């Protein structure tokens, strides 16, 4: 049968955190649920307000010769009062009226919409994309003038991308693979056939591709300061919230791009024997299509076309291939764990860092399928939100795959 | 005998994902928080439950969906002068008139999100026994930017938003995962 | 309760003293924003945005198979006086995200499947 | 089956560097994962801050009579006061005020984005054209008018490219090759078709190159004490080698291939396989995704879609080839400790010849062979063989 939430409490309460106010605990789920038994919701981890038992330590963390912003930032001094934005604070540039000027003297100039997403935040549960980490609107006083781009018209590579190109490339795959299979038998009458077909297709529209700095790197002041609310203690489910919210990593490689793909499988067969009439029919048929990236008006429109016997007009191709300049997917990436972001001239950094490891961790064991019971017949274990089950689409039934 | 067919569609707009801490709720919230008692007055604890939510969805996906199961099984209609690939074809054809006849009958719907024109014409095709035509999915695709459903969601229970500075902040939360924890045997 | 050397929201809130100036409903029904009008600062440097309509309904309150009739137990009209934007690929316009929502990704994306098996 | 990753314990703390304030050790990969076992990530170099044993040296690294730029980059008055903005941060307005002009007197002339990016690094991890260690944007200030490429047009060659020139080559190579045979029959085919244009090539100068502003300080901030980490970091984001020289162009391939046979008693069989593909790369998005389309399917092409497609390339060229070499050869001597850097750069790159070594990963079933991808060894298989270790069919 079915299997409910499993689970063992707390066990353990921390002492008051002087500067923070609070205390924290957090409990030992053993199994979420499995083929629909009804999830573990509640929290894995939770925290309690505490008037502190000593005083907290002196709380400015100045970076000394650098300019320490109102964000809590810090930066080379005389860029705030260039035109670039700096501060995670347009204001503090604002503020420096003396000394004004852009990066670039003379250059007219837009912004990288692929940079500006550029270093999205991961998070392993399903491979999900976050917004960045990575501040992506500060330039470190750089001109860094690139015309890349099918417009060929100039646009301002932000300090983190170190290198962000607008690659042209394409590739096509075609497969259409087909059987028929028949025995007869004379002795009584005897007949059968089966037939089958496999089909694989896809297409890839690389618009371009992405590398971040991994040092003197410019975060989002709420990255920066989303490090100083850590408990400094291994507190294993915050540390996992942490995780769950700004992800388990962060990203540098790209393709970015449009892509589609297609699959048939149909595979049918058909018995007689023959006073004694026997007979038995079996046919499995599946089809599906993708699509991703793009405008609606034309990506959309292709999605359903690709599974027909429609033969696709070439300029649909061609109008989704221009769209995809507005709407780019990450479709390949190279993962960093999202700990080499919380920067050194901040207090009790790598002990965050520690934490933050072991909380990737626990990350990786917790949410093991290897916990989970065996799929039955020729099935395999799936994960889902707060469930294991199986399911095989091959002759077999139930949520576990049980039966035929 | 067992036979099925499916069709099943996505539209998706966008993937959303929110904070677990520093968060702000809106005010008459947290008066529905500060009005609780100290005590597991369960009444007033289901009451909360239901003025707001039991859970929340720490991430989902904004868009649209589809899923047409045929209950149609083949042979009702394949006896009459239509092949499997061609009522095949007609779904998604000369071998009968298949768009005319009454033979086409047990479809389902379920449509999600859109302007109302659209989903109605589509589901008015469905129930008629007819296939929708591409230039049907493309204007309902279009209107999913006024009225977005959510596809799928990732959950937590709603004691999570309760701020840290409530007043008897930890006995709130501990009476309302003891409410939450009884709905799973108040209801069969 | 109280917000300390910060300001003190009508129907109690605490919003930080620099937010209170800069036009983003901090405290609702614009109460935070009684007089700054010598210094009205901006979140954005004059920047053109819209408020994101999809956005502002997210985080939805939940049952055991149902949702909530009122929109949400979090306040999507907040910003931390932020600009920090997303952006719709399909009108080019650009959304500012409510500081709930910690990620918007606006991504096209369809899929469709046709399946029978028999016996 | 399925294996998860595996990594060596972390090495013993670094003592304090005295300038850069910091302390690490490292941890070597012993395997990625394999077969969809747990891929690995974690971090091979990790820091922990320090305040230093001892005095750092004098912070000022200016090679003699050369004019100290806001960069901190040597260079030499004459590329400053003719406004040229040679030094890497556009100061030129602070150096003379009489006749600065630029070196082309009167006859100012475009630059070119083809010639920018020349000098791509490279990684051996996915070989991509990272972004110039070279500032092409320095162009020593000489005035330098090329006329080349097909927009017949003047535009500035910059310092660190001996040339760009536009040597245009068109090639199209073509093979096909049928058999039959009968007693039962037996049909086989192969097709082949590429396509190269070559725009040009580029040649970068093998003395006195000028480097970014960036690649310059980020070699500064170099630990001079063989910590892997750092010198890691500055491989991974500038390259294992940068393209001495290579050539800028677009490509085309393509694949068809068919294998097909065909064999009271009643007894019969029949057994058949296809399999295609297009590639395509450079020029301007609208031609490229026409045609690599256009020519999977049998289509007889109009020729200007050719004509079309590689004009195209003028605008928007892909990297083809070039001449890889190694990285540290960019370390400007006349920078303190600059040859120590050299050193443990290439030590470095050694460490990397040891770790992501695809040959210790554990052997695919059947007539499978193995190939190492981001955390995960894995195989793909010939005769219908299945799963990632191919232990089926
Ligand atoms: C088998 O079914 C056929 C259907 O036409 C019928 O004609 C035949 O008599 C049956 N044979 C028997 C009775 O086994
Ligand atoms: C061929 O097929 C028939 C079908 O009934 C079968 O009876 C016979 O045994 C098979 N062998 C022959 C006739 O070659
Ligand atoms: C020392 O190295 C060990 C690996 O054996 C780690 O587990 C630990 O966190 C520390 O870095
Ligand atoms: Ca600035």
């Amino acid at each position: 049968s079915h299997i409910d939430c499993r689970m063992s409490p707390w066990s353990e309460w921390s002492q008051c955190d002087p500067c923070l106010r609070q205390m924290f605990r957090s409990r030992s789920i053993e199994v979420f649920g499995q083929f629909n038994g009804k999830r573990c919701t509640d929290a894995v981890g939770d925290r309690r307000q505490c008037v502190p038992t000593e005083p907290c330590e002196d709380a400015e963390d100045d970076c000394g010769n650098d300019f320490q912003c109102s964000t809590g930032r810090c930066i080379k001094m005389r860029l705030r009062c260039n035109g670039d934005n700096d501060c995670g604070d347009f204001s503090d540039e604002d503020d420096c009226e003396s000394e004004p000027r852009p990066p670039c003297r003379d250059r007219v100039v837009e912004e990288s919409e692929l940079a500006r997403t550029a270093g999205y935040g991961i998070n392993i549960l399903g491979m999900d994309p976050l917004s960045t980490p990575f501040d992506n609107e500060f330039y470190n006083g750089l001109c860094n003038r690139d015309r890349d781009g099918n417009t060929l018209t100039y646009y301002r590579r932000p300090w983190n991308v170190a290198s962000l190109i607008y690659e042209t490339k394409g590739e096509k795959n075609f497969r259409t693979e087909h059987y028929e299979e028949q025995i007869e038998a004379f002795k009584l009458s005897y007949s059968s056939k089966k037939e089958k077909m496999f089909l694989h297709v896809k297409g890839e529209i690389h618009l371009g591709r992405f590398v971040m700095r991994n040092r003197d790197v410019v975060l989002t002041t709420t990255f920066v300061d989303d490090i100083k609310a850590l408990p400094t203690t291994y507190e294993k489910g915050e540390y996992f919230a942490f995780l769950e919210t700004y992800g388990t990593h962060y990203s540098s490689s790209g393709s970015l791009g449009g892509l589609y793909e297609l699959i048939y499988v149909l595979d049918k067969a058909s018995m007689k024997r023959k006073a004694v009439n026997i007979t038995s029919e079996n046919l499995i048929d599946d089809v599906v299509s993708l699509i991703r990236g793009g405008t609606r008006k034309y990506a959309f429109e292709l999605k359903e076309k690709l599974l027909r016997g429609t033969v696709i007009d070439v300029t649909d191709f061609v109008n989704w291939a221009s769209s995809i300049n507005d709407a780019p997917v990450l479709i390949s990436q190279k993962l960093s764990p999202i700990y080499n972001l919380v920067p050194v001239k901040m207090k009790n950094a790598h002990l965050k860092k520690q934490n933050l490891e072991r909380a990737i961790e626990d990350y990786i064991n917790e949410f093991s399928v290897r916990k989970c019971h065996t799929c039955q017949n020729g099935g395999t274990v799936i994960l889902m939100d707060g469930k294991c089950l199986c399911a095989c689409p091959f002759k077999f039934e139930g949520i576990a795959c049980e039966i035929s | 005998e067992k036979m099925f067919l499916h069709v099943k569609g996505e539209i998706h707009l966008g993937r959303f994902v929110m904070r677990n801490r520093d968060v702000v709720l809106t005010t008459t919230f947290v008066d529905d928080i500060k009005a609780l008692p100290t005590t597991y007055e369960k009444g007033e604890y289901f009451a909360f439950l239901e003025t707001y939510g039991t859970h929340y969805s720490s991430s989902g996906s904004l868009g649209g969906l589809y899923e047409l199961i045929y209950v149609l099984d083949k042979a009702s209609m394949k006896r009459k002068g239509v092949e499997l690939k061609d009522i095949k074809r007609c779904l998604g054809c000369v071998k009968v008139n298949i768009t005319s006849e009454n033979l086409i009958d047990d479809v389902v719907s379920l449509i999600r999100g859109g302007t109302r024109k659209y989903a109605f014409e589509l589901k008015e095709k469905l129930l008629r026994g007819t296939v929708i035509d591409v230039t049907d999915f493309v204007n309902w695709a279009s209107s999913i930017n006024d009225a977005p459903v959510l596809i799928s969601q990732k959950l937590s229970p709603i004691y999570n938003l309760v701020p840290v500075k409530m007043k008897n902040a930890h006995l709130k939360k501990q009476n309302l995962e003891r409410a939450i924890e009884d709905y799973i045997n108040e209801f069969s």
